[PDB]
DNA sequence: ATCAATATCCACCTGCAGATTCTACCAATGTGTATTTGGAAACTGCTCCATCAAAAGGCATGTTCAGCTGGTTCAGCTGAACATGCCTTTTGATGGAGCAGTTTCCAAATACACAATTGGTAGAATCTGCAGGTGGATATTGAT
DNA sequence: ATCAATATCCACCTGCAGATTCTACCAATGTGTATTTGGAAACTGCTCCATCAAAAGGCATGTTCAGCTGAACCAGCTGAACATGCCTTTTGATGGAGCAGTTTCCAAATACACAATTGGTAGAATCTGCAGGTGGATATTGAT
């Protein structure tokens, strides 16, 4: 296979694949698919990464939603891209207002 | 008038989540206009969806074609 | 019963997954959250190259095309560390072939 | 007996809360809801539970969100108290409203 | 070296509306960009609601379900309706 | 009739959008349909647009309009202003509005 | 002599620039100003007059209507008066920040 | 191989009088202290990542030279689409 | 403070089902042909940068005081807390079939290509709107 | 009031060029072959919908009173308005070429096709996390 070619778990001939038939151009060169199938696995890696260390703080070895919607919204790079979007089962970063709490 | 099946703490909770302590009187038909508003749209586009698909039930990716043309992309059912 | 081909990203997140931490796991529903981030974020990331072609006037996408799409896509340091990943993995196969 | 100033369990609501992620509408008024704004756009109409669920999800993100967002707006006024007015500011701005 | 626009057209349709008026050549940038900026909307729509149901091809029936998703209200309509009859005129003839 | 819009009966080119359809990669096959139904709804919009802001020219006493007068058109509507909602005009200026309790009491 | 109270040229104004459609930042500043944020992104850069109009457009209406928004949370806050806590507040609505 | 003068906070080029007229036409009355150093902060954010893109662009391009479409590709990007220099 | 009472926190265990490991099926996904897209080099010319002096128009800078900000108080009341009382949401259940989804046939609809021809382009010519100006009527603001 | 005075509003005019019209050159844009997409009909089965019956849990409704809101008032002061003095922007002018975009050639790179084989799917089995819960650890909250 050639994500073993590369160095990836990721299919490279899926991505090329897709990347024919979703209609984006007329040619799809032989690296483009590559290179990207790469950089996906990459952005996967990070987030199960980040959500991984989250999961082990709560003291359970299960990543669940609530993880990795706080392993997003803490980090600042992954929350800016992941702007517009909801994460299903969710939950939002507990935060209180400063002049709500009891003074 | 199933609209008012939305209780007033249903809608307390949900402000709760949302780092609110105090809730006004008049906030809860306010939220119910506006909730409305929401599902109108993007229903009224998913529905659109399922009619080209020539289908008659409408199904989780509907759903969510709509809501990513809202701009309120949602992950985990299925996108 | 019968069967239905569905195509999903679930077993290349479990061995992602199982690189980064050995010893955790992942839920169904977590798992589905991750198969739509690579879904979103590919079509992010191939409809932008798909525009640089129709900006450059060009019928192919390469791989420098894939590129300059995750540098405008993507924030800072996540930005520089992709483009490594990529441009590696890119030269580890030319090398290969 | 025992009473608890006004606004503690609200606090206490708030942390319980936030902490967790399950739906916190009630399933069934909220299918009804939906099944009754799909009739008027067409008529007989069938709904996988996972759609429904989905909407669910979309609709108290959008209200919470749509609430952190009020609840800003109230303490730029040196309130704690969310309003009418308060909420039509959040849409105002956001693009939502006119 | 040749360049393509809609200004002739936005001409035409000018005219039709209103005969007496005329029209400088920024706004003619303005409408030329506009023209522009919808088809790209509408074709997109086309464009993935095809891919969403599986088609290799864009029929009219498809131009039509993104003009009801991308056009808010009576707009809508009258186009939807424009367009059926544009269409209809054509296949006839 | 010979053109495609002669056929159609519109001003705008059915040609160019088959065309433009076609090499844009929206999609493998562009049917016969499709660039007729869409010279037919930019025709139309192009059409709305073009009569409010040329009533609005007249408002202001003029045989041009300018951007100036688009950017009213545009806004002054309810419908067009939704759609053209992101969209910044060039040389738009905007609409004439003062709040109420800015103004002397 | 004559002196006009405090406001009546402050609204003679609003009036007077909402009416027009002109440039309000000098051309000359504003060019400075770009083609010294795109030194320091790529070294030697050259930019088509018309380039350096478009980003004019593009930011005095990105921050007009900042303004607006931001006169409407002055004003829900029961102040004529606008101030940076205002402007982070119509920012951080919009999710700029 | 020719000199350039060096370029060093031309932001402040951004003169009070533009950030007043720019909050006039905003429909705003009374204008605090603070306000112009802020305006100003936003601004530069504001720039800078609209140029980025459309440097970005420029650079794909194999180009020296920014144009006005790639400006817009930019500003198009961002979400806040431009009219009239040639979308 | 120092002091009680709910409420929450965490400890331990156990079972339940949903995560995970294994099985066999199967359909997507190396070499060879033919074509063409664009990288490269060679040239043309547009327009972008530099600079300058003069014109002037707007910026900057300081004084002065008006009304706007927020600090303070203070009454009413509008929401929160807490109990009791009522109902419908939840869940598990089975049954019924609407209909989504998979397959096979196959023809109506488009891709593909050559030769024709005309609408759409640019370049040039020109002319009518109106930008720029000035005076002069009128309308508004603030002073008495 | 009543009153000047600053500013805006409005009309003609006058000259310039930018819209717009004439013109000729030219490149996108009627008919026949070839391929396959999806419409259409035929069957299979997934899960969606119905009504139903218990189990509580959540909503509702009310009483009682706390503290939040906003009306109102007052002192300080911070931002408006105005002039004058100065600076830096605008204009257009020219000159110079960096270099963008257009052209022509040559191949490295990908699409197309046939043919083969294994990674990736669903389904089955099994098993390890943790939910669910109960009971004291331990942290606040309100009253002393």
């Amino acid at each position: 296979t050639r994500s073993s070619r590369a160095g990836l778990q990721f299919p490279v001939g899926r991505v090329h694949r897709l990347l024919r038939k979703g209609n984006y151009s007329e040619r799809v060169g032989a690296g483009a698919p590559v290179y990207l199938a790469a950089v996906l696995e990459y952005l996967t890696a990070e987030i199960l990464e980040l959500a991984g260390n989250a999961a082990r703080d709560n003291k359970k070895t299960r990543i669940i939603p609530r993880h990795l919607q706080l392993a997003i919204r803490n980090d600042e790079e992954l929350n800016k891209l992941l702007g517009r979007v909801t994460i299903a089962q969710g939950g939002v970063l507990p935060n209180i207002q400063a002049v709500l709490l009891p003074k | 008038d199933n609209i008012q099946g939305i209780t007033k703490p249903a809608i307390r909770r949900l402000a709760r989540r949302g780092g609110v302590k105090r809730i006004s009187g008049l906030i809860y038909e306010e939220t119910r206009g506006v909730l409305k508003v929401f599902l109108e749209n993007v229903i009224r586009d998913a529905v659109t969806y399922t009619e080209h698909a020539k289908r008659k039930t409408v199904t989780a990716m509907d759903v969510v074609y709509a809501l990513k043309r809202q701009g309120r992309t949602l992950y985990g059912f299925g996108g | 019963r019968k069967r239905s081909r569905k195509e999903s990203y679930s077993i290349y997140v479990y061995k992602v997954l199982k690189q980064v931490h050995p010893d955790t796991g992942i839920s169904s529903k977590a798992m589905g959250i991750m198969n739509s981030f690579v879904n979103d974020i590919f079509e992010r990331i191939a409809g932008e190259a798909s525009r640089l072609a129709h900006y450059n006037k060009r019928s192919t996408i390469t791989s420098r095309e894939i590129q300059t799409a995750v540098r405008l896509l993507l924030p800072g340091e996540l930005a520089k560390h992709a483009v490594s990943e990529g441009t590696k993995a890119v030269t580890k196969y030319t090398s290969a072939k | 007996p025992h009473r608890y100033r006004p606004g503690t369990v609200a606090l206490r609501e708030i942390r319980r809360y936030q902490k967790s992620t399950e739906l916190l509408i009630r399933k069934l008024p909220f299918q009804r809801l939906v099944r009754e704004i799909a009739q008027d756009f067409k008529t007989d109409l069938r709904f996988q539970s996972s759609a429904v669920m989905a909407l669910q999800e979309a609709c108290e993100a959008y209200l919470v969100g749509l609430f952190e967002d009020t609840n800003l707006c109230a303490i730029h006024a040196k309130r704690v108290t969310i309003m009418p007015k308060d909420i039509q500011l959040a849409r105002r701005i956001r693009g939502e409203r006119a």
